[PDB]
């Protein structure tokens, strides 16, 4: 019994926890109303580790979900599965937060974080032996973004010594809403550095060009994005939901995936990613090579422009874990190049006999690359092209913020990709 | 090559063949160690909380 | 695509190897310390055998024998050929040896100075040679006081052999020489012989009444390009071909290089490296060895050959790097990892 | 009759005590219930199968173990297992989260809270026993509590029983079964700590096992049940002499007597043959000069090492089947003349030879096939130092960065164990070359 709880907090965060409970959900036989209806006892057998079990044999998701303006949980609850969540767990003010960190992290969000620990102290004291937390947010607008951080801050200060993970989507001038995006998500970013010990990094853009480019969708919406959020979501939570020696829990697979506390952001990916051919039995060859594709990749950044250096494949379906083996030995043995030689056995690779719905077998991707800089070097630039003008920067000082402050997060991200750079040689 | 000490019971035997002949920490300590690290612990902790109470 | 390491910088052969695995586009080489390879062009001294073998699906490949030094070091052949039932009793192509420890550290000196006492006591020719494997180092001597006060000088093992006083002398020049026999031994075990030797000869006349200068009597390519002053005079670098040779053996003694001592040669090979076989062989190993051995032959004035030495790391003679080089990868690397003639070799057929 | 207690910590303890357990009933005609009809002394008796079997009023033979391990979902498998009934509740510990791999928190943090309680637990089955000879612990090197809590465990026997032995059966970390980056790094430091607190240790390397498994048994990829079902056939050869009437290891004081000269090189290494398919049609019986012969081949070792290339100072043969002292004596003669068998020059050139007539027992729907006789090697090769050599080189490159030292130190532990531990390490393997290189 190693229960994780769940939070989501912002548009962004609610939208992408929505369809994250959406499949998974379906995964484990969980229906709209929390009755089980699945055949097999391997769904079951995890399943306290995401729902609380209820009387009548519900199950209820151990969720949380924040907001500072009603809109989008109204849409969650009228939603598919919207009825599935605790209504406890719906803890949400009125002002908004405007896209404006210092409002999620100083103003707004301090007068609503209070009640919000109140839920999850109330979901811990339930749990015969809490991991950890896992939250899902946006780092470009201002409640995921700014009262995210500042509930990772408040959650590690009653919850010292547990596991913070999140999945943070970073903004891309390519699919924005407002210009101040980049002042956000540079604020966030130390924070996580701080206080979280994963952190799955996840590029709208990259979304966005592989909607474009590998799914051909003309014009793809957020909800398309979120689609492969979703996929992503539940291919990384595999090893937690269902058996498996590797990767058990989230402090195992932080021990193996982190040789630094700083360096702790990860790059995901998935496979298959096919367009409607969409038949086509796929071979365990075809499988790894396009894992290990950049273009499968969601972090918007070149491998090859760097170095892994850890890696966790999981390989979900009724396949050849020979073949499997066999696949993945030779990807390593063929570009040995961009993984570090001091970390012997940096490739780790795990079976799952449940594929995802509606698929044969599928793949995914968790890397530590220090390609992820590039990622970090793009946002301190754009942060960098505003900020010597202090271009909107009275958004933020009206909120009692100081300049010193930006100088900070500024430095704190410079030091984070040199970080990087010096294990990349 | 000589065999030397053959004994024999009812569930086996065994003997020996010679090709060639030839030419702590106490109680009080463990609990030291114990409760050093206990209080690095303690003491990283609070560094901890002093940083999140700034 | 196979993958390669080089620990090895000062190696001419597998320098060559190197440059010719890049050549195919199949072959690519990685860091030095990177353990993701398939095979290994290590070092010469303490080469990490134990660290071999152990990559899951990565068959390893090695370019030395584990346990060959045994026969490539002065006083570890000695001592192989005198305690191998398979050498000693019956080996007679191998000069009187004997190992002798300096007084300042078993030890043969009273076993050698009673053979030394015999020859003295009977006229017959009672010229040593003592050396070391700790040499660029050698002196010759008639005199038992000389070669012993000779080692006790120096730090480390010695051996002293019987120098051969009536070697066989080319002409015209009246002059000594060697044989140098490069062989392959390959992962299975199976001893190719290159069908290219060299000569390494000596440009000044063979002197039997003054062993002081040491021009005329020791055949190496270092001693005879720096002390010699007839240095490639009769041929190119005192390197004469088995081309050459053999229609020397014809005009002047009327027979063959092959009859007269390649026959011992094949013979000698075969008798060294079969009797180690069960002590290197990687046939059930986790991990698969070959390597490239220099045999260097003496040949005396009946026609006998007699063994020098082995060496483990042994360079090639200019004019033969590309041939053998090329050698090299067909039958010890190509023939464990494929690639997408009249064989350059003389496989010795023998029972594993 | 002197009594043995077997504690298993951790999955890869607990798991192949689960499997040794198993095979010890299947042997002595123990059933799942605990009964044995051959035992006609009811409640009591001061037979061989004592020394690891206790009696109830009831008839019930139970096991002298100790199951341990920080989270409680494989000892649930005990727990409700075939074999539930032979133990109760008392000998089977678990916690409530695990080490995370890390050995401090299986050392420091979690082992403070949970050692009194163990050392309480294992008490109960000392004051069951008239004589008690010591103990046989089963863990592995890279799991955080196998290597982090026994070290601990071993401290404090240790302290508790100090005129006792402890002997180990440890598992060598991987990789082709493992997710565990750091096992190294737990590996050198439980290794540090536990030396100067085991009398002997067999040494299992995965690695072994899982080639085994893949080439004499066509096991394209083996699972942890084939892997643990030969290794407690290993396990059974070495503690057979513990359990059964004979004069060879009758007490585990003759393990380090008989295989350990020098304290410190307590490594021996183990070779089994023959291991052969089941789902064969049906195989020729090998012979005792086959088999024999087949415990100087690398493939069928424990370990995979050359013994070619190093020193043996003791060397032990285990048989168990149709084997007369006759066989033995011949195969060995001709084994000497064709092998490379060198011994240290202040040991004598011999061999000590067992031989239980009752073939090796196999599971029924195991893997293995039964045999007419079958042999285990114990010999102490300095060739086992390839394996310390491997594992140290990794820790090396690791260590150099200081990659994933942080988890360590956030636990409580000082950076400087590591390099107290690695220097240990650097003696360890001078040693090994000081006594077999020239
Ligand atoms: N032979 C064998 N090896 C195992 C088995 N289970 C785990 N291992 C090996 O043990 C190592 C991992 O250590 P574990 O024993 O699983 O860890 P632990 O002792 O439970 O300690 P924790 O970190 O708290 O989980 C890996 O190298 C595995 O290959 C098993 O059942 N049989
Ligand atoms: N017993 C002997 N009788 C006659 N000549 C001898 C001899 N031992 C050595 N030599 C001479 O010494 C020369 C080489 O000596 P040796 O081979 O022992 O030194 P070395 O090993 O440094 C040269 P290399 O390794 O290249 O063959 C040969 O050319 C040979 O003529
Ligand atoms: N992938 C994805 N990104 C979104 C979605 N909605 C907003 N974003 C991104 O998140 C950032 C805006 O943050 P938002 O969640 O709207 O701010 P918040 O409501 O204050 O937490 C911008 O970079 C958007 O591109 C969505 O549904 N899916
Ligand atoms: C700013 N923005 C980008 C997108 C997108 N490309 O998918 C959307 C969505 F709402 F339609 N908004
Ligand atoms: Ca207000
Ligand atoms: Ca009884
Ligand atoms: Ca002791
Ligand atoms: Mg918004
Ligand atoms: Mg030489
Ligand atoms: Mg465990």
């Amino acid at each position: 019994m190693r229960e994780i709880v769940h939070i989501q907090a912002g548009q962004c965060g609610n939208q992408i926890g929505a369809k994250f409970w959406e499949v998974i959900s379906d995964e484990h036989g969980i229906d709209p109303t929390g009755s089980y209806h699945g055949d097999s006892d391997l769904q079951l057998e995890r399943i306290n580790v995401y729902y609380n079990e209820a009387t009548g044999n519900k199950y209820v998701p151990r969720a949380i979900l924040v907001d500072l303006e009603p809109g989008t949980m109204d849409s969650v609850r009228s939603g598919p599965f919207g009825q599935i969540f605790r209504p406890d767990n719906f803890v949400f003010g009125q002002s908004g937060a405007g896209n404006n960190w210092a409002k999620g992290h100083y103003t707004e969000g301090a007068e609503l974080v209070d009640s919000v620990l109140d839920v999850v102290r109330k979901e811990s004291e339930s749990c015969d032996c809490l991991q950890g937390f896992q939250l899902t947010h946006s780092l470009g607008g201002g409640t995921g973004s700014g009262m995210g951080t500042l509930l990772i801050s408040k959650i590690r200060e009653e919850y010292p010594d547990r596991i913070m993970n999140t999945f943070s989507v970073m903004p891309s001038p390519k699919v924005s809403d407002t210009v101040v995006e980049p002042y956000n998500a540079t604020l966030s970013v130390h924070q996580l550095v701080e206080n979280t010990d994963e952190t799955y990094c996840i590029d709208n853009e990259a979304l966005y060009d592989i909607c474009f480019r590998t799914l051909k969708l003309t014009t793809p919406t957020y909800g398309d994005l979120n689609h492969l959020v979703s996929a992503t979501m539940s291919g990384v939570t595999t090893c937690l939901r269902f058996p498996g020696q590797l990767n058990a829990d989230l402090r195992k697979l932080a021990v193996n995936m982190v040789p630094f506390p700083r360096l702790h952001f990860f790059m995901p990916g998935f496979a298959p990613l096919t367009s409607r051919q969409q038949y086509r039995a796929l071979t365990v060859p075809e499988l790894t090579q396009q894992m290990f594709d950049s273009k499968n990749m969601m972090a918007a950044c070149d491998p090859r422009h760097g170095r892994y250096l850890t890696v966790a494949a999981i390989f979900r379906g009724r396949m050849s874990m020979k073949e499997v083996d066999e696949q993945m030995l030779n990807v390593q043995n063929k570009n040995s190049s961009y993984f570090v030689e001091w970390i012997p056995n940096n490739v780790k690779t795990a079976v799952c006999d449940i594929p995802p719905r509606g698929l044969k077998m599928s793949a995914t991707f968790i890397g530590n690359s220090t390609a992820i800089q590039e990622l970090f070097k793009r946002i301190s630039e754009q942060f960098t092209a505003m900020f010597r003008r202090k271009a909107f920067l009275h958004w933020y000082t009206g909120e009692g913020m100081d300049e010193m402050e930006f100088t900070e997060a500024e430095s704190n991200m410079n030091d984070l990709v040199s970080e990087y750079q010096q294990y990349q040689d | 090559m000589e065999v030397i000490e053959l004994n024999k019971c009812t569930s086996g035997q065994s003997f020996e063949v010679i090709l060639k002949p030839p030419s702590d920490p106490s109680l009080e300590e463990i609990q030291k160690k114990l409760e050093a690290a206990e209080e690095r612990r303690k003491y990283q902790e609070a560094e901890l909380l002093k940083h999140l109470a700034e | 695509m196979y993958t390669f390491v080089v620990r090895d910088e000062n190696s001419s052969v597998y320098a060559e190897v190197s440059r010719l695995l890049l050549a195919t586009g199949q072959w690519k080489r990685l860091r030095k310390d990177n353990p993701r390879f398939n095979l290994m062009l290590g070092e010469r001294n303490r080469l990490p055998f134990g660290r071999l073998g152990h990559e899951p699906g990565l068959v390893q490949l090695v370019n030395y024998y584990r346990g060959a030094d045994k026969l490539c070091r002065k006083a570890s052949l000695v001592k192989l050929i005198k305690t191998s039932p398979e050498l000693s009793e019956s080996c007679t192509w191998f000069p009187e040896s004997y190992v002798i420890y300096p007084t300042n550290l078993t030890d043969e000196r009273e076993v050698f100075l009673a053979a030394y006492n015999r020859r003295r006591e009977g006229r017959e020719g009672n010229v040593w040679i003592a050396k070391s494997s700790a040499g660029a180092g050698i002196l010759i001597s008639s005199e038992a006081s000389e070669l012993l006060d000779f080692i006790d000088e120096q730090g480390q093992v010695h051996v002293i052999q019987k120098y051969l006083e009536k070697p066989l002398l080319l002409e015209p020049g009246h002059r000594k020489f060697d044989i140098r026999s490069w062989v392959l031994v390959d992962h299975l075990y199976n001893i190719y012989l290159y069908r290219e030797g060299v000569l390494r000869t000596s440009s000044e006349p063979y002197n039997s009444a003054n062993f002081q200068d040491k021009t005329c009597h020791l055949t190496n390519h270092c001693i005879q390009k720096e002390y010699s002053k007839n240095y490639g005079r009769y041929e190119e670098g005192n390197e004469m071909f088995f081309e050459e040779f053999n229609q020397y053996l014809m005009d002047a003694l009327n027979t063959t290089l092959e009859n007269s001592i390649l026959l011992q040669i094949k013979h000698i090979i075969r008798s060294c490296l079969m009797c180690i076989e069960p002590a290197i062989s990687t046939k059930h190993l986790h991990y698969q060895s070959f390597q490239l051995f220099g045999f260097d032959f003496m040949v005396d004035e009946e026609l006998k050959v007699w063994l020098i030495e082995v060496n483990g790391a042994p360079a090639c003679a200019q004019k033969l790097y590309a041939e053998l080089c090329q050698g090299i990868v067909d039958v010890a690397i190509s023939s464990v990892f494929p690639l997408a003639p009249t064989s350059i070799f003389i496989k010795l057929h023998h029972h594993h | 009759m002197r009594e043995c207690i077997s504690i298993h910590v951790g999955q890869a303890g607990v798991q192949i005590g689960n499997a040794c357990w198993e095979l010890y009933c299947l042997e002595h005609g123990i059933q799942p219930d605990g009964q044995m009809p051959s035992d006609k002394t009811i409640g009591g008796g001061d037979d061989s199968f004592n020394t690891f079997f206790s009696e109830t009023g009831a008839g019930k033979h139970v096991p002298r173990a100790v199951f341990v391990d920080l989270e409680p979902t494989v000892i649930d498998e005990v727990r409700t297992g075939t074999y539930r009934q032979l133990f109760h509740p008392e000998q089977l510990i678990t916690g409530k989260e695990d080490a995370a791999n890390n050995y401090a928190r299986g050392h420091y943090t979690i082992g403070k809270e949970i050692i009194d309680l163990v050392l309480d637990r294992i008490r109960k089955l000392a004051d069951q026993c008239t004589g008690l000879q010591g103990f046989l612990v089963f863990h592995s090197f890279g799991g955080g509590t196998g290597s982090g809590f026994t070290s601990l465990l071993m401290e404090r026997l240790s302290v508790d029983y100090g005129k006792k032995s402890k002997l180990e059966f440890s598992i060598y970390p991987a990789p082709q079964v493992s997710t565990a980056v750091v096992e190294p790094y737990n590996s050198i430091l439980t290794t540090h700590t536990t030396l100067e607190h085991s009398d002997c240790a067999f040494m299992v390397d995965n690695e072994a096992i899982y080639d085994i498994c893949r080439r004499n048994l066509d096991i394209e990829r083996p699972t942890y049940t084939n892997l643990n079902r030969l290794i407690s056939q290993i396990v059974s050869s070495i503690t057979a002499s513990l359990r059964f009437d004979g004069a060879l290891n009758v007490d585990l004081t003759e393990f380090q007597t008989n295989l350990v000269p020098y304290p410190r090189i307590h490594f021996p290494l183990a070779t089994y043959a023959p291991v052969i398919s089941a789902e064969k049609a049906y195989h020729e019986q090998l012979s005792v000069a086959e088999i024999t012969n087949a415990c100087f081949e690398p493939a069928n070792q424990m370990v995979k090492c050359d013994p070619r290339h190093g020193k043996y100072m003791a060397c032990c043969l285990l048989y168990r089947g149709d084997v007369v002292p006759k066989d033995v004596n011949a195969a060995i003669a001709t084994i000497k003349t064709k092998r490379s068998i060198q011994f240290v020059d202040w040991c004598p050139t011999g061999f000590k030879v067992g031989i239980n007539y009752q073939p090796p027992t196999v599971v029924p729907g195991g893997d293995l096939a039964k045999v007419q006789r079958a042999v285990c090697m114990l010999s102490n090769t300095t060739a086992i130092a390839e394996a310390w050599a491997r594992l140290d080189h990794k820790f090396d490159l690791m260590y150099a960065k200081r990659a994933f030292v942080h988890w360590y130190v956030g636990e409580g532990m000082e950076e400087g164990e590591f390099s107290e531990a690695r220097e240990d390490m650097a003696a360890l393997e001078k040693d090994y070359e000081e006594v077999g290189v020239d």
